[PDB]
């Protein structure tokens, strides 16, 4: 039930329920209001005070320290070059190999 | 499981391998039988408190 | 380098530091370079704010506060205060100092080279919103303005920095030491154009571009969305709240009463409760399987040499035939003289497993062109009605026989009253259920699916003949070799690890399959002898049937010894809680019972319609029983149904301890509930027995 | 080489793995006291 | 106060969370007196845990 | 928390929630007072919430303390801390059967409850001589001790079996020893500990490896089987399970014999045997001291057929001959026997 | 009430967590800002392989 497009880049049919009609029955439904969800993130913030801004802090800090061998820590990922599920190690070798 | 994958029975025990006569050798050999690890033979030990 | 940071500095310097970088998530010690650096930076701070104070009006005589070193929450919310309270714009990176005077935010640093470059840098990072002061190692200083600090402060801050510098270099230290700038080395990320038109096509319905989601959240107020939505929502869209009653619970699958659905077959790879071993005492020696089938067979040799089989039953597709030859040459290698275990007449092998009439792949573009090749309906499992043989299975599996089949290593001494505890409590499970027949079964299958496993080492495209032994001991002490008859297992080409390796199992069995038709719909039977136990005569009848399972059926049968573990998981659990109850241990006195406690006893089951009670014990059978009997009959059906079986229970104990419980959907329960119960016998079962259990809390729960 | 080697010098040998000593001495100094079960 | 006014609150919160495109289970979710439940594969009961 | 309890505060009885019910060692149930004592000491936050607080003292080194020791002006009714520290001449006291001290007029000064239950290991290798609390130790050291008592003294104990009385098999180191046979096949391992060595003793067989590894096991009662005859065992398990076995016919890691050197192995201790074994024991290898009415005859036979396992042997008649195995490579040929 | 939620991941928009992560880092750099926003928009176009 929400608006349905094609996608301008990839050329793909694409479907966005955000703020969409909302339901007339107890089926499941994904369209999920904007102004709630900000309103239940604006309580949120006011009843924990500065704690958006110092997580976010945080996480832009661990970004900044980090380095690119992190990503090696995971389960299988889909390799792009061979199109098949490869380790976490090869597949960050080969993506580092084909931007070379 | 450790025993069956490594081969490593009790020295006193009586299985037949080729690794468990040097294994019987040792524990007929050695007067500290308590302080043999479990990989030569010897008694495990290990409880809960370690 | 840890040794410098705590000499150099104050504790409390350095526990604020530590403190405050631990919050980035990661290990502080491999990594303490920047913790060096962050408590240089911290005595930096603090120096500079304990020179200069203010008064009413602002006389020289604080004017700096501190907000590194706080948490980074206090700190944020001090400063939001802060520049609301002054009418100034908020940096958006946590300033590491405040000044009254200036009204403005300030930021220090602390570098290696000539300043100049770091505030210039700096700057173009936060362009013009917070002023800084910078100080080098090698005396060089940087202010955006000239009236922020005394002589005194950059005298003293000189001054540290340069010992500090000095000092480095004493116990090479110096060489190790990283710069500033690293931590903050990416600080310009644009996007490109690709990226930010997915971007902008990614914005609920509404929206133009990303700029306009940004906007109309950075700026509008939603408050009183909530309930502006919810009051134009539809009445539909509610829970339907049901407080839950006795009489609304009602039985799951009733379908499973009809007599017109047919029994459930005997689905198991095993027999459990029908197995005949045919003992042979031995030593105790360990001997390769085909050298104990050798022998074993060698005592029975009237078994061995039957060639005429006097067909009893017969599977509805699998012919007879072709099965008794196989048998005939797996009897016949067995009983040669070569070490290997190698099937040589392939010939009865390959055409009795159906081995050849696997379909032929050809290229998709033929089936693509090809009118009469489509896609086949889904085999959906059959429905069944309640098996009267699972009983009888649950009820013998549980009995205590003969022998035992467990010898598990020794543990170190215990010392610590858990370990006693424990050490108790393993007794009296093993004492319990040393000698229980689930027992047995639970080893037999183990070994079995473990040589399987095993033979799949290196022989793959070869058909291998496999005996199902298995070692047991009896209370007198004397240890027998069992072999409960044979099996071969054919090739797997492929070599993925979940593909079926068709096997034919032949096992020995006393019992007539006449007696329960519909337990031996898929099993192949035979009549070989008869043996004499009391000089009285009993056949011996061989179940052969074909079955396919992959190298991940052959770790979950490997792994199906932890049924084991997890009896005792459940038994402990039962006595934590009974222990719970009260403030002690409960173990004895739940098991033997004390002088103010009594042995406890559990329901066990039914006798004529009646409830019958037994000891703990019986309980703890029954649990091992009831745990080996889900693993060996494990299907999505049965973990589902124990999934939604599950809410189901919880709820009947919701109601059963008063606690007014209350459902919302309950057909929808009952219908995820219903939806695995179709041909499983172990689930047919235990929904039997969850019916009758629940008209039992029914008529007991009048009282 | 567990029953017939060389037999080598182990002295020192606590020193270098201090740490799992430490441990050690501190479990065989215990003093195990009581066990309470749950609150209900 | 009385238990209309919690399923009162109750479905205020199933409606809020279809709001926010959470959909709450309603063939797989069931009410009681506080002291027993679930979370996550953890029943809690008057103290005791399993 | 223990003043409290002795106080009998009533807000200490109201602060009792769960069941008091507690066991001591022996299984006796504890006093009331040391029942609400141990239940607090489990349970501490429950009687503070209960007791009630009030204002601290205004006096200048009295103030008062939270539930967990911190210095607040509310504080537990009729609690203050002072830092005018109270200062800290032998007699003597009788004793009762139940290890209660009572004083000259007769009040009780110390129960036999108020041991601290701490469990700790002693700096120094203690060492103990009587037999009574052996089983404080793990088994195999239980073994060791009553295997060793038994070969010091085994001049007296032969002496004694020789005469045939009873009084032999309750020494205090067999009671110790019965401890950790299994309760379940305690009597049989009797029953047939006694017959065996009934049998010896009448037909000189008397073999000193055999007496010394089943003389323990003769205390508890016999029980004999509904035919009147004594059970039949290849080996004896204790408790622990596994190694904890005494193998009756080759020899186990808990015991085992070298005739060729004469030397006797008890759990990995060895020990020799000079003096105490006659020229004539080693000809009468092992075959008249295995089974209850059993003795050699001949040798293996294949004819007569493979080893017969004691389920054969038990539902055996007399005047009839089969086969039995000590171990790898030992077979021998035994003949049933009335006595 | 253990309530359960049916078709968790089958609901949940990507569109709804950019506006998370976009309300959350209101007060930061446009550059973490842009760097928080880049996996959400790139859900919002994922492509499923069959």
């Amino acid at each position: 039930k929400g608006k349905q497009y094609i996608s301008d880049v990839t050329g793909c049919t694409m479907v966005d329920p955000t703020n969409g009609p909302l339901p007339e029955d107890n089926e499941p439904s994904a369209y999920a209001q904007l102004d709630c969800v900000l309103e239940a993130l604006d309580r949120m913030d006011e009843e924990h005070p500065g704690l958006f801004q110092a997580a976010s802090q945080n996480a832009m800090e661990t970004l900044m320290v980090t380095t690119v061998d992190k990503l090696t820590q995971g389960r299988q990922t889909f390799d792009w070059t061979v199109c098949r599920n490869q380790p976490a190690a090869t597949a960050l070798n080969t993506t580092i190999t084909s931007f070379r | 499981d450790y025993r069956y994958t490594y081969k490593c029975h009790r020295g006193d025990s009586k299985v037949e391998g080729k690794r468990m006569k040097i294994i019987k050798e040792l524990w007929e050999n050695t007067k500290g039988r308590d302080g043999l690890l479990v990989a030569d033979g010897g008694p495990n030990i290990y409880n809960l408190r370690n | 380098m840890d040794t410098f940071i705590t000499r150099n500095f104050q504790t409390t310097i350095i526990q604020k530091a530590k403190n405050t970088m631990a919050e980035f998530s990661e290990d502080p010690e491999l990594q303490p370079a920047m913790l060096f650096n962050i408590c240089v930076h911290l005595e930096v701070c603090y120096v500079i704010s304990d020179m200069n104070f203010l008064d009413e009006e602002g006389k020289a005589y604080p004017q700096y506060e501190v907000i590194e070193g706080m948490p980074r929450t206090i700190a944020w919310m001090v400063q939001r205060s802060l520049a609301q309270e002054h009418g100034i714009e908020t940096p958006k990176y946590l300033a590491d100092l405040f000044d009254y005077k200036t009204k403005r935010f300030i930021e220090v640093g602390i570098t290696k080279g000539l300043a100049d470059d770091y505030f210039w840098k700096k700057k173009e990072k936060l362009g013009n919103s917070m002023e800084l002061m910078i100080f080098s190692y090698n005396q060089d200083y940087s202010l955006s303005n000239e009236s922020s600090l005394d002589e005194e402060g950059k005298g003293r801050v000189l001054s540290r920095l340069t010992e500090l510098q000095a000092e480095l270099s004493l116990k090479n230290l110096w060489q190790v030491l990283i710069g500033e700038e690293d931590v903050e080395k990416g600080i310009d990320f644009k996007l490109g154009q690709t990226i930010s038109r997915l971007r902008d096509i990614s914005v609920p319905a509404g929206f133009s571009n990303f700029e306009g989601m940004r906007s109309y959240i950075d700026n509008i107020d939603p408050k009183g969305a909530i309930e502006r939505n919810l009051a134009r929502m539809s009445p539909l869209v509610s829970v339907t709240p049901k407080k839950l009653t006795w009489e609304d619970l009602r039985p799951i699958g009733p379908h499973i009463y009809n007599h017109e659905l047919p029994e459930v077959p005997y689905n198991a790879f095993l027999l459990m409760s029908d197995e005949l071993g045919l003992a042979n005492m031995t030593e105790g020696k360990s001997k390769k399987p085909k050298t104990l089938a050798k022998e074993c067979l060698e005592k029975y040799s009237t078994l061995r040499d039957q060639t005429d089989p006097i067909l009893i039953m017969k599977s509805e597709k699998a012919n007879e035939n072709f099965l008794w030859k196989l048998w005939r040459d797996c009897v016949n290698t067995i009983s040669n003289e070569e070490m290997s275990n190698e099937l040589q007449k392939t010939n009865y092998a390959k055409w009795a497993t159906g081995d050849g009439l696997t379909y032929q792949k050809i290229m998709k573009e033929v089936a693509i062109d090809d009118e009469t090749m489509c896609q086949e309906e889904p085999k959906i499992p059959n429905k069944c009605r309640v098996a009267a043989w699972v009983q009888t299975e649950m009820n013998l599996l549980s009995t205590l026989t003969s022998k035992r089949a467990l010898d598990l290593p020794e543990i170190g001494p215990d010392v610590a009253p858990v370990e006693h505890v424990g050490s108790e409590r393993r007794k009296y499970f093993v004492n319990e259920i040393n000698y229980c027949k689930a027992s047995t079964v639970m080893m037999k299958y183990v070994l079995f699916h473990t040589s399987l496993l095993n033979e799949s080492n290196a022989s793959m495209g070869k058909y291998k003949v496999i005996p199902i032994t298995n070692r047991v001991v009896n209370e007198k002490g004397e240890s027998f070799d069992m072999l409960y008859g044979l099996a071969v297992k054919g090739q797997s080409h492929l070599r993925g690890d979940t593909d079926v390796v068709t096997v034919v199992t032949f096992e020995f069995s006393s019992t007539d399959p006449r007696v329960d038709s519909g337990k031996w719909p898929k099993y192949t039977v035979f009549r070989i002898g008869s043996l004499f136990v009391s000089g009285r005569e009993k056949s011996v009848y061989l179940y052969c049937r074909v079955n396919g399972t992959n190298k991940i059926q052959m770790k979950w049968g490997m792994e199906a010894r932890r049924c084991l573990l997890q009896s005792m998981q459940q038994m402990e659990a039962i006595v934590e809680q009974e222990s719970s109850i009260q403030g002690y241990d409960m173990t004895k006195a739940c098991f033997k019972g004390d002088r103010v406690n009594s042995p406890k006893t559990f329901s066990i089951g039914t006798q004529e319609g009646k409830l019958v009670k037994g000891s703990f014990g019986k309980a703890l059978r029954v649990i091992f029983t009831k745990c080996l009997m889900h693993y060996v009959f494990g299907n999505a059906q049965l973990e589902g149904f124990s999934a939604e079986s599950r809410r189901l229970l919880l709820l009947i104990q919701a109601l059963k301890d008063r606690k007014g419980p209350w459902v919302f959907d309950l057909e929808g329960m009952y219908s995820g509930i219903e939806e695995c119960i179709s041909n499983n016998p172990w689930v047919i079962q235990s929904a039997y027995w969850f019916n009758e259990w629940l008209g039992f809390e029914k008529e007991g729960s009048k009282v | 080489w567990n029953t017939y080697g060389p037999i080598g010098d182990t002295e020192g040998f606590e020193r270098v793995y201090e740490s799992f000593f430490l441990r050690k001495m501190r479990l065989d100094n215990a003093t195990w006291g009581r066990i309470t079960f749950g609150p209900v | 106060k009385d238990e209309e006014t919690c399923m009162e609150g109750i479905n205020d919160f199933y409606r809020t969370c279809k709001l926010l495109g959470i959909n709450m289970s309603k063939k797989k979710s069931y009410c009681n007196e506080t002291g027993m439940f679930e979370f996550t594969s953890m029943f809690y009961r008057d103290g005791f845990v399993s | 928390i223990l003043c409290m309890v002795f106080s009998q505060d009533t807000r200490m009885f109201q602060g009792v929630r769960g069941e008091i019910n507690f066991l001591n060692r022996a299984g006796q149930l504890l006093s009331p007072m040391y029942q609400l004592q141990r239940y607090f000491l489990n349970r501490s936050n429950d009687l503070f919430d209960q007791w009630g607080y009030e204002e601290s003292p205004k006096a200048s080194e009295l103030h008062g303390i939270n539930e967990s020791m911190n210095a607040s002006d509310y504080t537990l009714k009729g609690v203050v801390v002072t830092r005018n520290v109270i200062d800290d001449e032998t007699e003597k006291v009788s004793i009762t059967k139940n290890l209660s001290l009572i004083k000259r007029t007769g009040e009780v000064i110390m129960g036999a409850n108020d041991v601290s239950e701490l469990e700790s290991q002693a700096q120094l290798m203690i060492t103990y001589d009587t037999p009574k609390m052996w089983e404080m130790g793990t088994t195999k050291e239980l073994v060791q001790n009553t295997y060793q008592w038994v070969l010091k003294n085994l001049v007296t104990l032969k002496a004694q079996f020789l005469l045939g009385k009873e009084d032999m098999f309750q020494w205090d180191a067999f009671e110790a020893f019965e401890s950790i046979i299994p309760q379940k096949m305690a009597g049989q391992y009797s029953g047939f500990a006694r017959a065996v060595l009934k049998q010896m003793r009448d037909q000189e067989v008397m073999k000193t490896d055999q007496f010394i590894k089943l003389l323990p096991f003769c205390f508890s009662p016999p029980k004999l089987r509904s035919n009147g005859e004594p059970y039949q065992f290849l080996k004896l398990v204790l408790k622990g399970g596994g190694e904890n076995f005494i193998e009756v016919r080759k020899g186990s890691p808990l015991f085992s014999y070298n005739p060729q050197t004469e030397v006797l192995t008890i759990c990995g201790r060895m020990m020799s045997l000079k003096g105490k074994i006659e020229d004539e024991e080693r000809n009468r290898s092992m075959g008249n001291a295995v089974l209850a009415g059993f003795l050699v005859s001949g040798k293996y036979d294949p004819d007569l057929g493979d080893f017969k396992t004691i389920e054969e042997l038990e539902k055996l008649k007399p005047g009839e001959k089969a086969n039995i195995l000590l171990y790898q490579g030992k077979p021998v040929k035994v003949v049933k026997r009335k006595r | 009430v253990t309530g359960d939620n049916t078709k968790w991941n089958e609901c949940l928009n990507p569109r709804i967590f950019l506006a998370m992560t976009e309300r959350i880092t209101r007060d930061s750099p446009i550059w973490f800002r842009d760097f928080c926003s880049i996996a959400p928009v790139l859900f919002s176009n994922k492509i499923a392989r069959l």
